């Protein structure tokens, strides 16, 4: 029972995007079961973009039917979603999410079970970057790493492979005025174990395919 | 007056048949409802037949319903197929029907009306009401006051 959403984190103006899901645990091509893309605009609401059934079928909301496309490929169990010459609008988290149907004279678009968890595709005719890391030394201690300059969103921070989680803390990242963004995380970590235990972050980026591990140290 | 020689048609166009809703008598005319009203079946030839005024429609639906593989369950427009003329409220609707045959075909048997043309079956894509007809003798005087 899982959807993963998959794709570029950027696209340029007048150019299609293109994503896909990956299901799995149940098959793309299953009777009784539809599924579809929802986008959601950063501190914005929900928009259906389009849903695909069991079948060939495919059918879309009328604010963005010319642009939009859906497809199923039933031996890979994936989806795909075009939308074709985007604008600024079009900046936002794209969902998968499996639909259910009511079956009457029509089957009807129904409660959707499942969600994935998005991808947040942003317009720009600008292109990526990787972020430079910097190592933020410790002083009952805090201790973490700077993310600087990059783009665009999102960044993931893990801390020793993600074996540390207690006492993780990320921020918001900020947009500079260059057009670039910087993130900080920190750890609050007992000061009497910052001699013994290692202590490093793991800094993915996708849209770059970068990934920057950073050994933070006192002094 | 009861008498058989009692009313008077000086051309065939004071004949007026008159489409009048099924909301008009009031039925439940809702998406989900009305649906339960219609059906797909084989072996039945969609017949038509023209009409000359109607009344305003409460409700309308503009249907679209194919087979699971795209392919229309619903028949293409005649030509002479128009969206109905006045209503108030369009039911959009466009799907597909997982295990269906044949065309859609009124259970009650009453009629799905369009523009000045009543049908034994639902065309895909044209705006249509529920409804029934009735004929009768208006001359130009008469008809020329309600309408004017
Ligand atoms: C009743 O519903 C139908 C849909 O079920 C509506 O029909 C749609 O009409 C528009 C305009 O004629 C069609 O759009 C155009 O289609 C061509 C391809 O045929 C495309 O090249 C154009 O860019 C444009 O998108 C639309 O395809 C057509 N849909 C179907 C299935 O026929 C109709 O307009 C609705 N009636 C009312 C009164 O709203
Ligand atoms: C004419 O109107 C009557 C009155 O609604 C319709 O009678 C309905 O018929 C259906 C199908 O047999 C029944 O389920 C309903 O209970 C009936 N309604 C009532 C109030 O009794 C009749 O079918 C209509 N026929 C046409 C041609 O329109």
């Amino acid at each position: 029972l899982q959807l993963q959403e998959s794709g570029p984190g950027l696209v340029k103006p007048s150019e299609t995007l293109s994503l896909s899901c990956t299901v799995s645990g149940v098959s793309i091509s299953d009777n009784s079961y539809y599924w579809g893309w929802i986008r959601q605009p950063p501190g914005k609401g929900l928009e259906w973009i389009g849903t695909i059934s069991y079948s060939g079928n495919t059918y879309y909301n009328p604010s963005l039917k010319s642009r939009v496309s859906i497809s199923g490929d039933t031996s890979k169990h994936q989806l795909s979603l075009k939308v074709s010459s985007v604008t600024a609008a079009d900046t936002a988290v794209y969902y998968c999410a499996r639909q259910r149907i009511v079956s009457g004279f029509v089957e009807w678009l129904s409660k959707f079970d499942y969600w994935g968890q998005g991808t947040l595709v942003t317009v720009s005719s600008a292109s990526t970057k990787g972020p430079s890391v910097f190592p933020l030394a410790p002083s009952t201690a805090a201790l973490g790493c700077l993310v600087k300059d990059y783009f665009p969103e999102p960044v993931t921070v893990s801390w020793n492979s993600g074996a540390l989680t207690s006492g993780v803390h990320t921020f918001p990242a900020v947009l500079q005025s260059s057009g670039l963004y910087s993130l900080s995380s920190v750890v609050t970590v007992p000061s009497s174990s910052l001699g013994t235990q290692t202590y490093i972050c793991n800094v993915n980026h996708k849209p770059s395919n970068t990934k920057v591990d950073k050994k933070v140290e006192p002094k | 007056v009861d008498s058989v020689c009692s009313g008077t048609l000086q051309k065939t166009e004071d004949v007026h048949l008159m489409g009048f809703t099924l909301s008009g008598q009031k039925v439940a005319d809702s998406p989900l409802e009305a649906s339960k009203r219609w059906a797909f079946r084989t072996g039945v030839p969609p017949k038509n037949v023209e009409y000359t005024e109607g009344e305003e429609a409460k409700t309308c639906y503009n249907i679209s319903v194919t087979d699971p593989s795209g392919k229309s369950l619903l028949l293409d427009p005649p030509s002479n197929i128009r969206d109905y003329p006045k209503c108030k409220t369009v039911h959009h609707i466009q799907g597909q029907n997982p295990h269906a045959q044949g065309i859609a075909l009124h259970l009650w048997g009453a009629f799905f009306l369009y523009d000045r043309v009543a049908s034994t079956t639902m065309y895909r894509g044209k705006v249509f009401t529920e409804g029934n007809i009735a004929a009768m003798i208006v001359n130009k005087t008469v008809h020329r006051m309600i309408f004017s």
